[PDB]
């Protein structure tokens, strides 16, 4: 995701 | 991910403190001080678990390096003594290396 | 060492404050949690299961359920492990007898035409596989080869029921 | 000419068993081998079953932990002999050099038996994580099997007139006591979970902190090796790497961490001493008698731990010095004097006198240091912790206080906030170093001891100049903390300054009045670069005393043994062993400051909050 | 004291007395082995294999005694089994033949067809044993008794208003992850009833309908499942007061959990009983299926908690007066 | 395939001999007896029953076994039942009954009746379904008798007493  | 939720959870708590003391007489007005020592603890759990955390995958890392280090000093001291015993490394190099 | 030790003073007069979270979107974490797979595969995993041997007990039902490779693992290892205690009795109770040192022409072995430890080890393979090479005899000199060889056999017979079983 | 298990000399001589059947020394080694063979040959099955059932259908993900009785010490016994059958291996090896070929009776049966404890507590574990105690049966029989055969490999020693001065005697008889004393670990097993031979077994739940659905920080319920290695933490740091750490991804902490059960500890111990002792005040010397009382019974086990941590720290630049001692004198004999019924008995000091079996010995020692060090580490920080989390609730407690004017007039709620976070954090941080005033003092004493056997007099001028850096180190520091305390009170007042000026921005701006106070403010942040060069300074003599003090040390000490001295020529052991040990004595050095520093503010804390604690109440 | 009918853990608990045997628990000898503990048929297995072994060793030992082969030692001879010296070698021979091992060293020569003979018989009987024994073996590795024990039923059962019906509850969980296929439920309630003709039955078992979606018995068990009767007029429970719950009353609510293991495919049932002091009245079972990253996930430390919960302190025939007068 | 036989464990079945019919509930019901003697139970144990007599429909047919189903009056209509102890098996004649013209007078002996009773279930030793069958003329059967109570109380347990099971 975006965090990762 | 650990270090912000230590410092992240130590703020509110600091916070806590300074707002109860203002309030004091309100707080044992209501008789009401079983929730913010309820607060007090909830917030000192979140803090503590977050410190245990960040002790616990510190010494992780320390535990896994120096087993690598350790590792280290015996494929050196091996390959060493080999070498000095038949390469005739005079067995200076081998004392600086171990060291 | 940054802050092995020095980190121990604390200024109590940090200028934090409030910032923006910035949370990731809830939507996007969030996924239907599916009871079943669209083939089978209950997508439940348990949690907190008392474990009081039940698993471990039906050794059957788990042998059966295991995958062909690790069933073909524990086939082999079954075997070899019987093979390879078996040899070792066979090995050491020549050893003890004394027959494999002497090599004398009027002491008569308890295992004919042992010399070694693999010839003790393809002797197990003969007795437990029911092969008999016919160079590894047993002759009636130690009433204990006799005790050994009923154990091997019977052990045998044993294990290959199961695996048979099993297998089926 | 073949791989033989009793050598192949004298026409197989060897295996004659005209003697006797158990008389003939390389057939009791043959039948130490069964045992451990045996439980092989019975265990992997078993142990094939269980990895294949967690690969296809590892129902119980969160399975609760059932320790059986007995289960630290049976995990330190397997350590122990470990450690005995690794040294056995070493002496085989070192015995057969001296044979025509390898005899192979002298280290098949002690690798065998080192593979089969690893096999024999890895089965143990597996009958552990799933609560099934019928299967220990299989290991009852192994250990107390182990223990009858070399029983009678010992007594035949004794007969052949072997005696303690071959080593192999030693590390048997050692070893049969381990056998012993793991053979009563087994048999305690029986008596309280009466399973074997007892009309009811007597069943137990797993503790209920570990029942709770989520707990992630699972460090007590977990198994003595994982417990030293951190190997439960592997799999929560490899889920960090995919998601994120949330608030609610950490842990509910376990019962024995609770603040609250931290709390009725700390009051069992306040309470219990202010009854059956007449000090009417809880005061400061009763608050830290209380705090003894309440966190001693794990301050000493962390302490034990960093103590044994330094005696085995002490061992590498022995070990060292060992080693290439060996490595010298041209090797001429490199023989084993004693002879026994054709076979080599190795004495003591030809053992820790081989290169390879020292540097096997020295990794061993290695490995053990670096776990106890951190497992001294771990403890002194969770007793810290848990000190937090009951202070700051004792403190809490007494918040619940009058609201008059002599007491919120002296100490307002800021001064009372400042002692929560300050005074608690450095007091928490006393705890952690606290075991060092126990061992360091230690350490320097047997550093300093050793270090003038393996040199001299010259080794003492080098560890009086190392000697002479913690006084330097803490006038440095005093005046490094000195420089930060002016340099932060100023930055302060630029701060409250700046946000004074900031907050205002559109009536500054509007009156063209944004670069004349930018001025105003930049006045005091010169004053405050004035203070923080200050600070650099101070903390750039910390760096080059730290980075400088071990080269000078080497210099004078070298420098000092050849010229002034001439009593015994430099050898490359000497003076390896004492450059080792000068890198293990500068780490410790250096921090003894902060250690000394922290017990100093440590007291000022308490006193802090015994003034605190003991202030004037609100009514009953 | 208070006799049970089956224990918690299935195990019906009958004494069957004063029957008349006509050999039946050993007519049938193949049922009555698999029945047996693994130590018992260990010991018939070994027992059976051995006394094989002996009894041909000593026909092979006294075949060779009569035909003078093992007394003289005179080469001249040609005995009718080779090197038949003792009768520890007959005993080998045996081995060697029903095992079919063969060492080699004791062959069969043609000089006595009675020799001959015992060796047909002796292969035939060895394969006869061995077919048996391995039928035996596959017949007790295809149990599935101890899956049977992997079925759970929570300690405690409840009794709380559902859809306003007042239902008997219960709580059933699997915890192996292979399923059971066609898991049915059936329950009873074992009780002493007497007919108004003068009947007495001692133990009169009497059907409990299950409140299915469909009315039947089926079940599809994952997770754990809440199991309710709905007491209506048409059920035994109908008058049931909690002033008549206590230990010493005359309930029983079996349980009979059905189906078979698709591991081997054997049916299995899972019993167990509910005595009265066992019934809790007016409370309910603590949700256990949460939701968590990925999946569902099923908290079995909470599988028997209860909470209580409000509840009319009167029987069902109570409950349906008074709604019936609420809504006339 | 021989080793896992299952009608030798049929055979201890047990069956009363004579079946009786009596009043329970007002109503007048068929009441039979069945029991088992071994230990271990029979899963699923299923059981039918059906009345061969000789039936004429009004069109002319003249069916000569016809085999007439029977409700068994289970709690909740099905066939299944659990069998631990002899258990009654009774079925209500109703309107709907093929028995509902039943006398005492013509349930002598020359009389063409017969009710098969079809006990099913799989046995748990092995798995294999069975049967245990068997039947009942109209001289077996006694008009106006209820079976003993048999299931006393013991001590420990409950004891059942095969010695009256057909009394
Ligand atoms: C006095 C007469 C009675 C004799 C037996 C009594 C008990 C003997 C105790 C000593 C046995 C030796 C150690 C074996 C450890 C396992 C023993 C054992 O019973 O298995 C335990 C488990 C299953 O147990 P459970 O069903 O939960 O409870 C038992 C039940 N309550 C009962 O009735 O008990 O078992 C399992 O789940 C089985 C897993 C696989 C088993 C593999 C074992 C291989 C053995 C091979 C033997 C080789 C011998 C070779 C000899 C050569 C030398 C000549
Ligand atoms: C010269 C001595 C060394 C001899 C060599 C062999 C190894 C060491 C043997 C000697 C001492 C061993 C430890 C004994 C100390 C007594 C207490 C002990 O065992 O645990 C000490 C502590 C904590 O334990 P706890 O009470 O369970 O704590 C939580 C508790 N349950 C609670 O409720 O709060 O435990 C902890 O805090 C966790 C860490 C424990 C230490 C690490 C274990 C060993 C790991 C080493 C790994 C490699 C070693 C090499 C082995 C093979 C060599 C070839
Ligand atoms: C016309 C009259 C009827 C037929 C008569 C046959 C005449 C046979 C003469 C020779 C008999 C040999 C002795 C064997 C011992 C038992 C013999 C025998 O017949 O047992 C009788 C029974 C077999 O069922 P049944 O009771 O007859 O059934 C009838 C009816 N259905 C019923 O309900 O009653 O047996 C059983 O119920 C089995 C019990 C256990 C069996 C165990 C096997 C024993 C042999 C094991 C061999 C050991 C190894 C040695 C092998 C050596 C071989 C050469
Ligand atoms: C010639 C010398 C003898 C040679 C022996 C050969 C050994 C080869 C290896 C072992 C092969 C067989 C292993 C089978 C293990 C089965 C495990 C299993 O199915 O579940 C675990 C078992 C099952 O519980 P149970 O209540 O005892 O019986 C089942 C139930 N009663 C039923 O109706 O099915 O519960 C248990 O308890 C575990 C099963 C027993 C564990 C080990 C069995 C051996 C124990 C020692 C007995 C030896 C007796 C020999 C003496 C001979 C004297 C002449
Ligand atoms: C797949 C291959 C299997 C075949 C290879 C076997 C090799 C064994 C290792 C070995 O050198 O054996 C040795 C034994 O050593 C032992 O007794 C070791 C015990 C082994 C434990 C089980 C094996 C795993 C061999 O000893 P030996 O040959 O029996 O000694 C006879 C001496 N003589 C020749 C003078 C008469
Ligand atoms: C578990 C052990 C396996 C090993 C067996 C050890 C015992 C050997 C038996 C034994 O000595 O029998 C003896 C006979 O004895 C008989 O005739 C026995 C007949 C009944 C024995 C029933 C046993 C059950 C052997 O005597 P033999 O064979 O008649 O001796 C003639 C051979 N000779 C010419 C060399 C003298
Ligand atoms: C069970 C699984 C195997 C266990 C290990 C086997 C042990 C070794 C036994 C060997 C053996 O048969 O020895 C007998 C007893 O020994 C003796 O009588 C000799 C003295 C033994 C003292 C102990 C007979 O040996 P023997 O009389 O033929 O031996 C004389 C020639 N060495
Ligand atoms: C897990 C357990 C691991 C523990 C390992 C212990 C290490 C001990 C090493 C001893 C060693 O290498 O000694 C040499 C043995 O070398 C040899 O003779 C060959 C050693 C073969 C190693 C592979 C003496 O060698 P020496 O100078 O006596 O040489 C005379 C040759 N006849
Ligand atoms: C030197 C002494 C080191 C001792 C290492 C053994 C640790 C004992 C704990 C369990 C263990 O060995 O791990 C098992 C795999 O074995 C292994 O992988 C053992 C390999 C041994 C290498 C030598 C898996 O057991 P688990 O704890 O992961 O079981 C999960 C249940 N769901
Ligand atoms: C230096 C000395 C060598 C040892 C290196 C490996 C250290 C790991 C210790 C073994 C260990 O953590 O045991 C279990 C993991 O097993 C394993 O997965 C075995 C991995 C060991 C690799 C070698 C933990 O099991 P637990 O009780 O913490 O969890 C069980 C619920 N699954
Ligand atoms: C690096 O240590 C030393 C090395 C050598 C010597 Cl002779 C002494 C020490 C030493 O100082 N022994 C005290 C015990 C100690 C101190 C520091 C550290 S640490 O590595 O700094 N880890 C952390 O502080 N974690 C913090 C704890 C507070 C909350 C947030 C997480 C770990 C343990
Ligand atoms: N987590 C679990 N895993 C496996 N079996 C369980 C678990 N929890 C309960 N059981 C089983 O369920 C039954 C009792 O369930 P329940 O939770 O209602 O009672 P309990 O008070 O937990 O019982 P007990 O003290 O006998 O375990 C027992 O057979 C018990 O073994
Ligand atoms: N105690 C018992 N044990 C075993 N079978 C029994 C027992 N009592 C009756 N039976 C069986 O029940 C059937 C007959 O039962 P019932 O008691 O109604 O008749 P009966 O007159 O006692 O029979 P009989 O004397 O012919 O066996 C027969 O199959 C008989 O074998
Ligand atoms: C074994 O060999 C050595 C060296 O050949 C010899 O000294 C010793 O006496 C021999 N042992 C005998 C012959 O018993």
């Amino acid at each position: 995701l975006s965090s990762v | 991910d650990l270090q912000q939720l230590d410092d992240t959870t130590q703020l509110p708590l600091v916070s806590h403190f300074a707002e109860t003391v203002e309030g004091l007489t309100t707080i044992r007005a209501f008789r009401y001080e079983a929730r913010f020592q309820q607060k007090l603890l909830e917030y000192t759990d979140s803090n503590n678990i977050a410190s245990l955390f960040l002790t616990a995958a510190n010494r992780w890392l320390e535990v896994c390096m120096e087993y690598i280090g350790a590792c280290v000093v015996l494929i050196a001291a091996a390959t060493s003594i080999s070498n000095s015993l038949h390469r005739e490394l005079s067995a200076g190099l081998v004392g600086l290396g171990l060291t | 060492m940054l802050s092995r030790k020095g980190i121990i003073p604390e200024e109590y007069v940090l200028t934090r404050l409030a910032e923006d979270p910035t949370e990731p979107r809830y939507r996007t974490r969030e996924r239907r949690a599916r009871f079943v797979s669209k083939k089978g595969n209950c997508n439940v995993a348990h949690k907190n299961i008392r474990e009081q041997g039940r698993f471990l007990q039906d050794v059957f039902t788990t042998l059966v359920d295991l995958k062909w490779p690790h069933t073909l693992l524990i086939f082999t290892m079954s075997f070899l492990c019987s093979w390879l205690l078996f040899a070792m009795v066979w090995w050491l109770i020549a050893f003890a007898h004394g027959d494999l040192a002497p090599g004398e022409g009027t002491n008569v072995p308890c295992v004919t035409s042992i010399h070694s430890f693999s010839s003790a080890f393809l002797f197990s393979i003969e007795v437990q596989v029911t092969i008999g090479f016919g160079g590894r005899m047993v002759t009636e000199e130690c009433p204990l080869a006799i005790l050994i060889l009923i154990v091997q056999n019977i052990v045998g017979l044993m294990i290959n029921a199961i695996m048979l079983g099993c297998i089926f | 000419m073949p791989l033989a298990f009793c050598g192949t000399e004298n026409h197989s001589a060897a295996y004659r068993v005209d003697q006797g059947v158990l008389n003939n020394g390389c057939f009791v080694d043959a039948l130490n081998v069964v045992p451990h063979v045996f439980l092989l040959f019975i265990t992997f099955p078993i142990l094939f079953i269980g990895w294949g059932s967690q690969s296809s259908k590892v129902h119980i993900h969160h399975s609760t932990w059932l320790h059986f009785p007995g289960h630290n010490l049976r995990w330190i016994l397997t350590f122990i002999l470990l450690f005995v059958l690794v040294c056995e291996i070493a002496e085989g090896i070192l015995s057969d050099g001296v044979t025509e070929s390898r005899h192979l009776h002298l280290y098949m049966p002690a690798g065998m038996a080192f593979m089969a404890a690893i096999t024999s507590v890895v089965y143990y574990h597996n009958i552990e994580t799933s609560n099934f105690p019928k299967l220990l049966i299989a290991l009852l029989i192994y250990w107390t099997l182990a223990f009858i055969t070399k029983t009678i490999k010992f007594v035949k020693f004794y007969d052949h007139a072997i005696g303690f001065s071959q080593l192999r005697f030693c590390l048997t008889g050692l070893l049969v006591i381990l056998y012993g004393m793991l053979l009563l670990v087994e048999v305690n097993v029986i008596r309280v979970r009466r399973y074997i031979f007892f009309k009811t077994p007597r069943e137990v739940k797993p503790p209920e902190d570990l029942q709770d659905l989520g707990v992630r920080f699972l460090q007590p319920f977990v198994n003595l090796l994982s417990k030293g290695t951190y190997w439960w933490m592997n799999a929560f740091i490899k889920t960090a790497h995919k998601k994120p750490i949330d608030l609610r991804a950490i842990a509910k902490l376990p019962i024995a961490m609770r603040a609250l059960t931290n709390y009725q500890r700390l009051c069992v111990a306040f309470d219990a001493q202010a009854r059956k002792d007449t000090q009417s005040p809880q005061g400061a010397r009763a608050i830290w008698r209380a705090l003894c009382h309440a966190f001693g019974r794990r301050l000493i086990l962390s302490s034990t731990f960093r103590i044994l941590a330094d005696l085995l720290g002490f061992a590498g630049p022995l070990c060292i010095f060992g080693i290439v001692d060996h490595l010298g004198k041209e090797n001429h004999v490199f023989q084993p004097k004693t002879q026994f019924l054709g076979v080599y008995f190795v004495s003591s000091q030809e053992f820790l006198g081989n290169a390879y079996v020292l540097a096997v010995l020295l990794f061993l020692a290695l490995l053990l240091q670096r776990t106890f060090l951190q497992a001294s580490y771990y403890v002194a920080i969770e007793t810290g912790i848990n000190l937090r989390g009951a202070i700051q609730t004792k403190i809490y407690n007494k918040i619940m206080m009058s609201t008059s004017n002599l007491s919120m007039g002296e100490m307002t709620a800021g001064q009372i906030c400042n002692l929560v976070a300050i005074d608690t954090n450095q007091l928490m941080w006393f705890f952690f170093l606290c075991p060092n005033l126990w061992t360091m003092p230690v350490q320097i004493i047997v550093g300093v001891i050793l270090l003038y056997y393996i040199l001299g007099v010259s080794a003492l001028i080098g560890a009086a100049v190392i000697i002479l850096l913690a006084p330097v180190q803490y006038f440095v520091a005093t005046k490094l903390s000195q420089a930060q305390r002016t340099t932060l009170e100023h930055s302060n007042e630029r701060l409250k300054q700046t946000n004074e000026m900031l907050r205002g921005m559109k009536l500054l701006k509007l009156y063209a009045w944004e670069s004349i106070f930018c001025s105003r403010v930049e006045v005091t942040r010169r004053k405050e670069m004035t203070s923080l060069r200050a600070f650099a300074v101070y903390t750039s003599i910390s760096i080059f005393m730290n980075t400088a003090i071990p080269i000078a040390a080497v210099l004078i000490t070298f420098v000092g043994h050849v010229s002034f001295f001439k009593e015994s020529d430099l050898s490359p052991s000497v003076a390896f062993a004492s450059l080792s040990l000068f890198h293990i004595l500068v780490t410790p050095l250096f921090l003894l400051s902060s250690v000394v520093r922290s017990t100093v503010k440590a007291l000022v804390s308490v006193q802090k909050l015994s003034e605190f604690l003991s202030s004037a109440e609100i009514r009953e | 004291r208070r006799a049970r009918f089956v224990s918690k853990k299935g195990n019906c608990n009958v004494a069957h007395k004063n029957i008349r045997e006509q050999g039946r628990f050993l007519q049938d000898v193949f049922t009555t082995l698999v029945d047996l503990k693994w130590p018992h048929t260990l010991l018939i297995f070994t027992m059976s294999f051995l006394c094989s072994w002996l009894l041909f060793a000593m026909v092979w030992w006294l075949i060779a005694f009569a035909h003078g082969d093992l007394a003289p030692g005179e080469g001249t001879n040609v005995p009718c089994v080779t090197s038949i010296h003792s009768f520890s070698s007959a005993f080998l021979f045996s081995i060697e033949v029903q095992v079919t091992i063969g060492f080699g060293g004791r062959m069969v020569t043609e000089e006595c067809p009675l020799a001959i003979l015992i060796l047909i018989v002796q292969n035939i009987v060895g394969l006869m044993i061995n077919a048996i024994m391995l039928g035996c073996i596959f017949m007790k590795t295809a149990q599935a008794h101890r899956r049977a024990e992997t079925l759970i039923f929570s300690k405690h059962a409840v009794i709380t208003l559902r859809h306003g019906r007042l239902c008997f509850m219960l709580r059933v969980g699997d915890l192996r992850k292979s399923m059971i296929i066609s898991a049915t439920i059936h329950m009873q309630v074992v009780r002493k009833t007497t007919s108004p003709e003068g009947e007495v039955v001692p133990l009169h078992q009497v059907d409990i309908p299950m409140e299915n979606g469909v009315g039947g018995n089926s079940i599809f068990l994952v997770a754990p499942l809440i199991i309710y009767h709905v007491i209506d007029s048409n059920s035994p429970l109908y008058d049931l007061a909690p002033s008549d719950l206590h230990h010493h009353q005359d309930l029983e609510i079996i349980v009979i959990l059905e189906g078979v293991v698709e591991t081997t495919g054997i049916t299995t049932q899972a019993r167990t009983s509910y005595l009265a002091d066992e019934i809790l009245w007016g409370q309910r079972f603590v949700p256990i299926v949460a939701e968590e990253d990925g999946r569902y996930s099923v908290d079995y430390s909470k599988f028997g908690n209860t909470v209580k919960v409000p509840t009319p302190l009167c029987t069902a025939r109570q409950l349906d007066e008074d709604r019936s007068l609420l809504d006339a």
